[PDB]
């Protein structure tokens, strides 16, 4: 039951989203996730073009809070760009337990 | 003062090894801190490059 | 003889003002005690009080007064 | 592995799950505290030790070689303290290796957590029996007092108070007793100890970041051994520092009064790190209702796990929730002021007033809030 | 030009191993002696006639 | 290719004596190494005491 | 397996690295750090300090709520009755 209040929602998040570091600091919603085994099967459903370059920037990542230094500002990630990449894949796997929990029932 | 003194013989003596320590103890702390960062300085030195044949 | 400084040293605390400004109290409580004393009313509560700033502002003196 | 002198002896290859334990990249100081436990223990063992020679518990005359101890002893008063001055320290070692747990919330690894649960519970209880050795008033009727707790059991408690007891008195079997657990007692610590560093070598060590790091770690024995070298002697320091210039500072608790029976000091505190939870002992009027909710009152911790919600691990990248870590933090410390106080009114109220508070801070705050983030931020 | 102390001091001793060893063996024997000493002054020249050291004077030897 | 690599420049935290690429690292590393050292050595004698 | 060797997949990432001899320890440390100390000190400061000045209020607002209570008798009651 939200219409121009939706818009008037979307800046708070957009606000959120840059209230987390890893905006500033190059990530994305996706690589932020806790671990999951399904992600597990997950990730292995990706392609490399998409999980290298996943990879790479963890590894640029981590690098700086040793050192502390947060990225030059502009460079920064932003709040329209956006990726989910990710989920579409886990949402497979999710449903595919429940298939077998749900005949496992009985 | 007497009884200050009572409960601590030691205190006059203690005291000594207050000044002991402290001359003792800047020496070796920027001395520990340059070795640390000594090691360090490779770490914080790193570089990275992402040259994907891609 | 020999007059102590300590003693010495109090009178020139106690005729600072807040002193005889408590002092007073001491007597507006033991005035009002003074027939009033039938009654629980004492002032020891206030003479403390008296004391309490009395001696800070002796703290800073006679100790390095005396020997 | 060709002429290794790790594998000569069969036993250093053992040593290589330190050697070549590989490690995170970015890490705080706060990791240094794991490592930085164990140094305290150590240190401690060989005080108490030298001075356990001296020392001799028999309800009439112990306390009185302690007073022979720190004089006529050889340098007898430096150690005293010492090993007592460790003790606070140590325990500010503690609750720090555990602050860094949910800041970064690494409780993720399971049973690992349940043995840092029970280490702990442990160690406290050591203390405490120690610091009866000094045989103080304070330490007699705070000894006195916690048995005296105890006995509410509906229907057994009787007995295991004059078990425990060995008798109507706090007399030499409560002490002598003692003198063998506060002893005898550590070392199997010290044996659990290497137990709880197994499992963390299962997996190897967590990050600030929440994120898995496995594309960059590093051999330790260079680099985080050397931090280590500098974390562990600056301890050292205040150790040192505080013992010898102000050693009684911490040394609030005044009774080198040989303890008599009948009197009573004017005030019973426990020292400075229970009384927060002897301080909730005070809130509930009902005697029992406090009993477990004293106990239970950290058992909580081992309920945490149960309650991470979030999709992302570490705090550090959700800040609603950090409010409350931190909330949480002064609650804790709100609640030792007013521990540190008797048992008038307006504090009482104050006091009445954050122990329901304390819960749902944790609680129910804490799980409530990641759910929305979820949403709020789209997952 | 001639090495300084430091190029001459590491072909001298860092560079074997004992020999770096040997003089820091060496060096703190001297250096306690010297420290132990020098440093007690400066307790002791602030703390004057506080102590029998000082104070004793006034009876000792009678 | 492989070939566009060229290694980027630290030289901020270096010290000048070997800033000179047209000096033989060797000259200075006489000198350059026990300063290091000195500190290892020194840094260890106080810890006997 | 051997701790190292199994760890996982990784490819195409390049390092570059010195000898630490190469280098100081101080580059412009104090020049350099000085001003990261804010960007961090400001970052927390906003979510965290504010929670303690309520307290330190409490401490102060109760004890003089505690002392009047007490200190003065001839207060609610003056020593009249
Ligand atoms: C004196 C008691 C303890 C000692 C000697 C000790 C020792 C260690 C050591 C050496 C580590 C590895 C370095 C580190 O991660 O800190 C560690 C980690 C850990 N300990 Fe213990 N620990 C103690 C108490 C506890 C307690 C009381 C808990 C939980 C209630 C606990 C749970 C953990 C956890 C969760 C980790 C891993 C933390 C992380 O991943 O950063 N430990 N401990
Ligand atoms: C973390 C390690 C330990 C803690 C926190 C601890 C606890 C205590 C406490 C609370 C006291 C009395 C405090 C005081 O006297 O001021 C104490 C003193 C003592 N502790 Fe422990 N204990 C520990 C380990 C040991 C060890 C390893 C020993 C013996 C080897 C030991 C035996 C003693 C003895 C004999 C005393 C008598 C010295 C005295 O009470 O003044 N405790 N220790
Ligand atoms: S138990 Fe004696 S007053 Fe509470």
């Amino acid at each position: 039951a939200v219409s121009a209040s939706s818009r008037w929602l979307e800046g708070i998040r957009k606000w959120y989203y840059n209230a987390a570091g890893f905006n500033k600091l190059g990530l994305m919603r996706d690589d932020t996730i806790h671990e999951n085994d399904d992600v597990k099967e997950a990730i292995r459903r990706l392609p490399e073009n998409l999980y290298n370059d996943r990879v790479f920037r963890i590894k640029r990542a981590l690098d700086l809070s040793m050192r502390q230094q947060i990225l030059p500002k502009e460079q920064w990630t932003k709040y329209e760009e956006d990726k989910s990449y990710l989920e579409p894949y886990l949402k497979e796997v999710i449903r595919e337990r429940k298939e077998r929990e749900e005949w496992a029932k009985k | 003062t007497f009884l200050r003194w009572a409960a601590e013989p030691e205190h006059d003596h203690r005291k000594r090894m207050g000044l002991k320590m402290l001359l003792m103890m800047g020496l070796l702390l920027p001395l520990v801190y340059a070795m640390k960062r000594h090691k360090w300085s490779v770490l914080k030195s790193r570089k990275l490059a992402y040259r994907p044949p891609k | 003889e020999l007059v102590d400084p300590l003693t010495t040293v109090r009178e020139q605390c106690e005729q600072l003002e807040k002193c005889v400004k408590a002092r007073e109290r001491l007597e507006l409580c033991d005035e009002r005690v003074s027939s009033r004393s039938q009654t629980e009313e004492d002032c020891t509560e206030e003479l403390l009080d008296f004391l309490h700033a009395r001696d800070h502002c002796v703290a800073h003196k006679l100790f390095n007064s005396l020997k | 592995m060709t002429n290794i002198r790790k594998s000569h002896p069969l036993m250093k290859i053992v040593n290589n799950a330190f050697i070549d334990l590989p490690a995170p990249s970015n890490i705080s100081s706060w990791w240094n505290f794991g490592s930085l436990l164990g140094i305290c223990l150590i240190l401690q063992i060989l005080t108490g030790l030298f001075l356990a020679m001296h020392y001799t518990s028999d309800t009439t005359t112990a306390f009185s070689s302690v007073t022979h101890i720190c004089r006529d002893v050889n340098y007898g008063w430096i150690i005293r303290y010492m090993h007592a001055n460790g003790a606070s320290m140590f325990f500010i070692c503690l609750y720090m290796h555990v602050g860094r747990g949910l800041y970064y919330g690494s409780y993720t690894f399971l049973e690992t957590w349940n043995i840092g649960v029970i280490l702990l519970l442990t160690v406290m209880a050591t203390a405490f029996m120690g610091y009866v050795l000094p045989w103080g008033q304070m330490s007699f009727w705070g000894a006195t007092v916690i048995t005296n707790l105890l006995s509410a059991i509906p229907y057994i408690g009787t007995n295991l108070v004059e078990w425990i007891w060995g008798g109507f008195s706090v007399d030499k079997a409560t002490l002598t007793r003692f003198f063998a657990f506060h002893f005898i007692l550590p070392f199997i610590i010290m044996a659990i100890a290497m137990v709880h560093l197994l499992f963390l070598h299962e997996t190897g060590s967590n990050n600030p970041t929440g994120i898995s790091s496995d594309v960059d770690k590093i051999p330790f024995h260079p680099y985080y051994t050397i931090k280590d070298i500098l974390g562990a002697l600056l301890l050292i320091l205040a150790l040192m520092l505080l013992v010898l210039f102000a050693p009684d500072l911490l040394g609030d608790p005044d009774n080198y009064t040989p303890a008599n029976p009948l009197n009573t000091p004017p005030h019973i505190k426990p020292e400075w790190y229970f009384l927060f939870a002897y301080a909730i002992l005070r809130s509930i009027p009902n005697k029992l209702g406090g009993v477990l909710a004293l106990a239970f009152s950290i058992l909580i911790l081992a309920l945490i796990p149960l309650l991470h919600t979030s999709k992302q691990r570490s705090m550090m990248f959700r800040p609603l929730s950090q409010c409350l870590f931190w909330a949480l933090v002064a609650d804790l410390l709100t609640l030792t002021w007013i521990g540190g106080q008797p048992v008038e009114h307006p504090y009482i109220t104050i006091g009445q007033l954050a122990s329901v508070l304390y819960f749902l801070l944790i609680l129910v705050l804490m799980p409530t809030a990641g759910t929305i983030e979820n949403k709020l931020l789209k997952w | 030009v001639a090495p300084t102390l430091t190029a001459r001091l590491y072909s001298l001793l860092f560079r074997r191993t004992s020999t770096f060893a040997l003089t820091i063996v060496v060096g703190a024997l001297f250096f306690e002696r010297a420290f132990d000493q020098g440093a007690d002054a400066i307790y002791e020249h602030i703390n004057e006639g506080k102590l029998w050291k000082h104070i004793k004077h006034k009876y000792e030897n009678k | 290719s492989h070939t566009d690599i060229k290694v980027p420049d630290f030289s901020d935290y270096r010290r000048p004596e070997v800033l000179d690429s047209t000096k033989s690292s060797k000259e200075s590393s006489e000198a350059r190494k026990g300063f290091s050292y000195l500190v290892t050595a020194t840094t260890t004698v106080g810890v006997a005491y | 397996g051997r701790q190292f060797g199994h760890l996982t997949r990784v490819r195409h990432v390049i390092t570059y690295s010195l000898s630490p001899f190469e280098q100081r320890a101080f580059p412009h440390y104090f020049s350099k750090g000085i001003p990261n100390v804010l960007r961090r000190t400001r970052a927390c400061i906003l979510r965290v300090a504010p929670p303690f000045v309520a307290f330190y209020l409490v401490y102060t607002w109760g004890t003089q709520e505690f002392e009047k209570s007490k200190r003065k008798n001839p207060a609610a009651y003056e020593n009249d009755r």
